[PDB]
């Protein structure tokens, strides 16, 4: 795929430039961010199960589709949701660490919405429960490594 | 596979790009599942073969087939004794960055269509939307002096289709001097011919 | 457009041949079944308002789709799939006269996938719309002209799916 | 927004942004904080001003609350003031884009095909979203009501 | 204008290249800056 | 949004399997005309 | 795909309702209709060849079709529309068996547009042949029967129509 | 197209809120950097004939390109290319001053490799022609809006190579 | 594929014509030529990698197509596209061996032109490319060769474009 | 890069990453900044590295530079050096990525038929790279050098 | 389009070179040929409806193409054969005076092959037809013009084909 250093080679390489100061400077931010990025993925790793518990309650939990003719409603049906909201909890890992988007898109986004749409889904909802991800995500992450692990979030959110 | 049935079925009527994603289908039961891999088949089958001694000519597309029998993900999942069943949205989960194009592979009209669907869809996500009507490829009437001709559904499937906006404007090409084109200067059209 | 009555002549004429009893024979069994579908066409224009409401409350409205990120949401939207509906049912009443599923394929059928995956339009959703005025329409129409008008709903909802 | 309606027009006159086009870019990027604060209160008086308009309507207009009109009944009552309370939501949004732009594309294009086969009265509509614009002056203080005002009065010019 | 008669203004990429593109590009795709060895053993030639 | 759609087709699951189904997918997979033993396992069903 | 009894019981699962009185008399009455359509079945299966020969004999042999620039000249297509002829007859026994015409769109009918139109096949002399496979069929299998069967056939014949 | 304001607003209307201090302080941010990037658009339109002029200095003039044999050879293709040149400018001004890349896209970089294609324009003499004028833009605007104005470039640049 | 001598019989097959002089005259004509046909081959395949090499040196090499954020730039690129290359030679002394150009049609012809649009590959150069090798392909072979390898690769460049 | 190696493991295996994987992670960000002052300090000799590995290469093969030989010629000697600049900056590349995957997606797949197709000798370019190695290990210090030999033998292996 | 002339100093302007004796040559040449070009224009012209007729009574009619299911029979079908013949006809005669066989290609042959397969237009015949034509046409124009003639009747057949 491509992550944050190799984003800014696969740049200089279609300019044919050898790696300038600005460049460099980009190269630098990430390698700063990357320690404690490290240290919020496994955070997020450790409480997933829980996380993905406490978004569904906030937002999937207690809506219409749980009530008989929803997506939600069956065990069938409420197990796959969860499924879902465990990918979109890798990927955003996946994409903090690296610190690059686009992991998000080949792997998740890309065919998203045709899929949902061919299965009868509902997009919103699942944006919705993307955004409470992201809410509980925060707290656990901590202040500093939340706005970092926001922008993937509302990546995911705005893809669908 | 290496049966002279199993080209001139297919295979021979199809250009080798389309040949793999078929040969996909029957023989793994997936459609091709990314970039990388309808690459690596495609350099095999196109790959002009190192002289093999067993008269069974040598790899070509022969090479392609011994590929994706002996690949592990394929003995793994079939194993030795079964034959090859068509994963589906019921077994195997199924992903979403092929949905589409791979059921259509799955329907009996696949080997109808006989432009490839599975490189062009991959690379397609990773390029700039294409130069065609909004509403699809075969909007686009071809640009002869009389007659419209499109191209239809259902006599050869071939569809592109695109996500174009409201706000996209397509590129035309001035037929007359280049910096006539309107959209560089409005007054071109209230110039000399 | 072709209908019942050309699509044998043109059978026929593309054998040459003049036309014979059995030919004939399937050009009087439209005949009967004429007089049956002239009562239905009138019955859907005059309810053609009522039926595309009634097919929307049973399907699109109040749903997800008209709920805010849903394919119907806004006005603009909601006004576009509505327009399709209509056309949908001014097609099939046009068909169920001819007695000939050709003028869905030549006009309404022939391009309408590849436009609705750009647009990203949901089919199966739009499919479900086509089924419901199938319904509100049979039971207008009545039973004996439900039978043909069905047909031609049927023919529409296969080739969007 | 502002800028987005700046730039269209210089695109469809294949120009670079005027000086003076510039200029009321800067002015609106000014006076952005003071539109948010006017939206701020607007959103939060909102459940207030929806269920005040809706009363005012329904006095104003007994019959669309009457077995034969479309919103008699509990279920149509509260569609009617889901309504509302979208058009009080663009509201909102136009304040602080600063154009009607954005409102226009989610609320007014094709409104007049919706309701008709809801068969909803636009006039009625009409009134109601005037009535919330009162509502909404009132918790407004009087340049701030101005502001809000002319978009309150495109919606209703627009149905 | 309301006296010349409509004509075709623009013409779409794919258009354009099935009138010209028969026998497709004569060019080399020079680019700027670019080492070429192209025309030098003809020079060499017209030289001796 | 995406730069390219594969697009979308109407694909519908099964939440529950039944007898009539489950024998008749049986037969399509084998492509034979309804065996003999599960005529009769069908009418009893039927009546039952 | 789904059977009748299934789509009762899907209406009322999205429902939530406990089956009707109503509804379970549509479900009764098809079970006593399952008896009758296992006779029918065993009986086209026996005499299905018999069938495809009858009807071919009916419509596409003694044709143009047959004779050299037809589309079933050549012993490779006269095999392959014999055995799209069975297919047909295959389905339909499955869908009177089910009682719906679902699989049929989901199998037969899906994709099958398209396949004959790039092959060139003729959509009109292949549903004269469904025809000519339902009067035999209908023949054999007795009256009854015979209504079950003949909607399936003329399902087909709309769908290819 | 869609700037940063319009952006916010389009996220909240999906997802059917109203506007949050979240969404403000996002709004919040894009205002303060609103000044520089007004007054970069302005230098930019003054200056831009001579941005224009350098850039070509720099990389496409003085060339094979412009020798005969080359695109650029003869005045109608010299003033072609530099019209190119001054749509890439006028559209990265319009994105700087949008804070969103989405109107790139929507105009410039939409069918152009393929149009450049038919045409035998060559795309990375033009990229260059890009990256020229990006550093003859950046010493104009100064530092501060030369990072956001860079990033426009560079973002034209990717998506024709 | 189909071959000459084939393409004699199906036409004589479509009418049930028995083969008749005028028919064996063009299988006659064929056969003179063959001779010529095979040697040509011969010349081709020893010579492949050199044509191939000479091709490249007078339009793709040396060009903004191998310089970064060319079509052709990275040793990847490079090598599928001589890759293309070989595979147009191998195909058209395929063809021109058979006296028919259906071969090319049925493999390289069919969906190229979609691919290469997708990829970005630029159709016009490797047109260029082609003809290319043509004139180096002539030299080789011979004048009388000459002509029949010429159809085949005008063949090819004409479908691409 | 490495990073991109290690997620690509995690997601084959549908797991999360491993604590040894972040381990690893950890390692390389703290290595970063001592590899982007190797790669900078390659990149400011650049113009020498390539100079004088030139000439070694060419004494060491008289025959490439000679009328028989590929390189010979002014033109032809430009695009040997040319190629020579190329592999020292995917080189520097590597050292930042930490990995030789960059390197190999540019340089290293297909690189045995471009030049077979070019009739340039693989084994006189890998002696070219083995000369830059040379130049670029003296200035360097002892364990940067180190760094960077291995991907410069990497080079040298893939031709 | 192009013609001789043109095509001289377009490929002198892509050099840069000032003409040359050489090409003066090839420029004098045409002059020679041009007289006897346009006698043979004015001959083709004035007997266009009757090579027409005479080229169909050859090959096109007394045929399975006029013949009731051929692609020529009923009035509408016959009468677009005999237009687009005209074309061929004029088409040829335009690139006879120029001298150049791109006008040929930029009108008539460009994207025919596709237009005809949807058509379901026979290329062989058409092809037929089109050497039918240029044997009437050299006897009337006489040898000397008869060579000059045949290249564009092959140009267009080749295409075609
Ligand atoms: C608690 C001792 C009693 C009780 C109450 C209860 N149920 C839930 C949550 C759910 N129950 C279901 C229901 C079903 N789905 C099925 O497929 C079936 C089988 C036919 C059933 C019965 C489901 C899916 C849930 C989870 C989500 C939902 O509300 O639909 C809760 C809350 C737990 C939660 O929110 O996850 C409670 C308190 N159920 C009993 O029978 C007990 C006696
Ligand atoms: C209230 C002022 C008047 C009124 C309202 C009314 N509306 C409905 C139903 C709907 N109205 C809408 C409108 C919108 N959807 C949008 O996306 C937007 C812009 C964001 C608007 C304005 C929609 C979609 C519906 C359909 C229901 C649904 O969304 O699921 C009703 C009920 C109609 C019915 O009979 O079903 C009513 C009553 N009625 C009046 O007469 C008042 C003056
Ligand atoms: C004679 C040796 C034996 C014989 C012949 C017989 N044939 C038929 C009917 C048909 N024969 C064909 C065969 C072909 N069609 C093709 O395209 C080809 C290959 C080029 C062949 C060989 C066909 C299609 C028919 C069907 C009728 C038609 O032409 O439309 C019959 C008639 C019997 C019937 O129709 O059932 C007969 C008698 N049968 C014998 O007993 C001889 C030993
Ligand atoms: C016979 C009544 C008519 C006829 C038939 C015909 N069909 C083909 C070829 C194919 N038919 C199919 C169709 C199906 N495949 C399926 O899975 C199903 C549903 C279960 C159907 C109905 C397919 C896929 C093919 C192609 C595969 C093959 O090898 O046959 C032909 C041959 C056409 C050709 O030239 O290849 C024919 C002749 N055509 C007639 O003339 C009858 C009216
Ligand atoms: C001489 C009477 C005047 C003059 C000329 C002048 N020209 C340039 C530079 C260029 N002129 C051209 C012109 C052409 N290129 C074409 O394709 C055609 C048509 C075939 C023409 C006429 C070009 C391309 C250039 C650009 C540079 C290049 O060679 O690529 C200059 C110098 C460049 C500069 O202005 O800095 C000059 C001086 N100058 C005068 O004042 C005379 C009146
Ligand atoms: C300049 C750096 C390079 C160059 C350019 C060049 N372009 C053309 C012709 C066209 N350029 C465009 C491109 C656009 N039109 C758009 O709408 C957009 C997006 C806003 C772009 C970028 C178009 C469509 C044309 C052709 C038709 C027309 O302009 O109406 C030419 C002329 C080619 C010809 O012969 O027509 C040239 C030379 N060429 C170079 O060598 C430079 C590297
Ligand atoms: C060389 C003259 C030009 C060129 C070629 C080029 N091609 C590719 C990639 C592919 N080429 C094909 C095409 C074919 N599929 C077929 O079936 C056939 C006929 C048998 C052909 C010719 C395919 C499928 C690919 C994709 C495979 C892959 O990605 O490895 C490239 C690489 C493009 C890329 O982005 O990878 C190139 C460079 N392009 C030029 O610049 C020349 C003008
Ligand atoms: C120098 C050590 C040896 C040498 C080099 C040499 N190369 C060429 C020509 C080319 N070499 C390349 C190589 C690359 N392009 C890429 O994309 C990459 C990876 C980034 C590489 C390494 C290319 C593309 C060319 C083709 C010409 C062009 O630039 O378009 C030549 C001349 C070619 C010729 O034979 O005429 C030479 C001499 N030759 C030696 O003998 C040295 C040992
Ligand atoms: C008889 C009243 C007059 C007459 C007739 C005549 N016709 C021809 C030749 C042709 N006639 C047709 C006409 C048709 N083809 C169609 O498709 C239709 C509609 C279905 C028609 C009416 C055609 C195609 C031909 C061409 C040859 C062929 O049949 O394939 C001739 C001979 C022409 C010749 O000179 O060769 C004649 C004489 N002529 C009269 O003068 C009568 C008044
Ligand atoms: C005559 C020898 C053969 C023949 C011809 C035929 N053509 C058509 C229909 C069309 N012909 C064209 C062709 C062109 N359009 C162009 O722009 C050009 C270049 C100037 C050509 C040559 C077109 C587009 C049509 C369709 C639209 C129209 O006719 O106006 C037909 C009729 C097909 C139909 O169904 O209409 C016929 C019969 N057919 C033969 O069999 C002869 C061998
Ligand atoms: C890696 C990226 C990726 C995604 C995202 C993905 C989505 C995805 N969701 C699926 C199903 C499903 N997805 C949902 C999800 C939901 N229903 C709701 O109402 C909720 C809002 C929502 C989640 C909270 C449901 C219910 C199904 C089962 C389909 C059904 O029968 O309704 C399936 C079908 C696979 C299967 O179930 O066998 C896929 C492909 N697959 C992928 O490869």
């Amino acid at each position: 795929m491509k992550d944050a250093i190799s984003t800014v080679i696969a740049k200089y390489d279609s300019q044919g430039k050898y790696f300038d100061n600005a460049a460099v400077d980009q190269l630098k931010a990430y390698f700063a961010t990357g320690e404690l990025r490290v240290r919020s993925a496994a955070a997020i790793s450790a409480n997933a199960q829980s996380i993905i518990k406490e978004a569904t309650a906030k937002a999937l939990l207690y809506s219409s589709l749980t009530r008989t003719g929803g997506n939600m409603y069956y065990a069938r049906r409420f197990a796959a949701c969860i499924r879902d909201m465990e990918y979109f909890l890798r990927y955003a890992t996946f994409a903090m660490v690296a610190g690059d988007t686009s992991l998000l898109d080949e792997y998740v986004l890309n065919g998203l919405k045709e899929t949902y749409t061919s299965l009868g889904v509902p997009i919103d909802a699942t944006v919705k429960g993307i955004n409470a991800l992201r809410e509980v995500v925060a707290s656990v992450v901590g202040p500093e490594a939340a706005g970092e692990a926001s922008k993937y979030f509302d990546h995911l959110a705005k893809g669908l | 596979g290496k049966s002279e049935l199993y080209r001139r079925e297919f295979y021979q009527p199809f250009i080798n790009s389309r040949v793999l994603e078929l040969a996909f289908k029957h023989f793994l039961g997936r459609a091709p599942e990314s970039r990388a891999e309808v690459q690596k088949y495609f350099s095999i089958i196109s790959s002009p073969i190192v002289r093999g001694q067993s008269s069974m000519p040598s790899g070509g597309l022969y090479a392609l087939i011994d590929a994706l029998i002996d690949s592990e993900e394929y003995t793994s999942i079939f194993g030795e004794d079964t034959v090859p069943y068509l994963r589906n949205l019921g077994v195997e989960a199924q992903p979403s960055w092929n949905w589409g194009a791979a059921y259509d592979l799955y329907n009996y009209a696949a080997p109808r269509r006989k432009v490839p669907q599975f490189i062009t869809l991959f690379a397609d996500y990773t390029q700039p939307l294409p130069n065609q009507h909004p509403y699809g490829a075969g909007n686009d009437p071809l640009e002869i002096q009389f007659g419209a001709i499109f191209k239809n559904s259902t006599i050869n499937p071939a569809e592109r289709a695109a996500p174009i906006g409201k706000d996209v404007k397509r590129i035309l090409i001035r037929n007359g001097s280049p910096t006539s084109n309107e959209r560089g200067n409005p007054t071109g059209m209230s110039e000399g011919a | 457009m072709q209908d019942a009555i050309t699509a044998v002549i043109n059978n026929y004429d593309v054998q040459g041949k003049y036309l014979d009893g059995a030919a004939l024979d399937k050009l009087k069994a439209y005949f009967t079944t004429g007089a049956v579908r002239v009562r239905a066409a009138a019955v859907i224009s005059s309810n053609a308002t009522t039926i595309i409401k009634e097919a929307a409350a049973k399907a699109l409205i109040y749903s997800d789709l008209t709920r805010p990120g849903g394919n119907m949401y806004t006005t603009r939207r909601y006004a576009a799939c509505i327009r399709d509906m209509d056309y949908f049912l001014r097609y099939a009443t046009y068909a169920m006269l001819a007695g000939d599923p050709s003028i869905l394929d030549e006009r309404v059928l022939n391009g309408l996938k590849e436009t609705y995956n750009s647009l990203g339009v949901p089919i199966a959703a739009t499919v479900g719309g086509i089924q419901a005025m199938k319904e509100v329409v049979g039971g207008l129409v009545g039973p004996d002209a439900a039978k043909e008008a069905s047909i031609y709903f049927d023919y529409l909802s296969s080739g969007l799916s | 927004s502002v800028l987005t309606k700046a730039i269209v027009n210089a695109d469809a006159e294949a120009r670079y942004l005027s000086p003076g086009e510039l200029d009321r870019i800067k002015s609106f990027v000014a006076s952005g904080e003071r539109r948010l604060r006017i939206a701020q209160t607007l959103t939060e008086a909102r459940e207030r001003i929806v269920k005040q308009a809706g009363d005012q309507l329904f006095q104003k207009r007994p019959d669309v609350v009457s077995p034969g009109g479309n919103a008699y009944g509990e279920k149509m009552t509260a569609l009617c003031l889901r309504d509302l309370d979208y058009y009080l939501r663009l509201v909102t949004y136009g304040i602080v884009a600063g154009d009607v732009t954005p409102i226009e594309e989610i609320g007014i294009i094709g409104v007049k095909e919706m309701y008709n086969s809801l068969q909803t009265p636009i006039p009625a509509v009409a009134e109601g979203v005037r009535a919330m614009k009162n509502v909404a002056t009132s918790l407004l203080s009087g340049d701030d009501a101005a502001e809000a005002g002319f978009y309150f009065d495109y919606l209703v010019g627009a149905m | 204008g309301e006296d010349v008669l409509p004509y075709e203004r623009y013409l779409t990429p794919a258009g354009l290249s099935l009138r010209k593109g028969r026998f497709g590009s004569s060019d080399v795709l020079t680019t700027p800056g670019g080492i070429t060895p192209r025309g030098d053993a003809a020079r060499m030639m017209d030289k001796i | 949004s995406i730069r390219g759609t594969s697009g979308s087709t109407v694909a519908r699951p099964r939440l529950f399997r039944t007898v009539m189904t489950e024998t008749i997918n049986g037969i399509n997979a084998e492509d034979r005309y309804p065996n003999s033993g599960e005529v009769s396992q069908l009418d009893q069903f039927f009546g039952d």
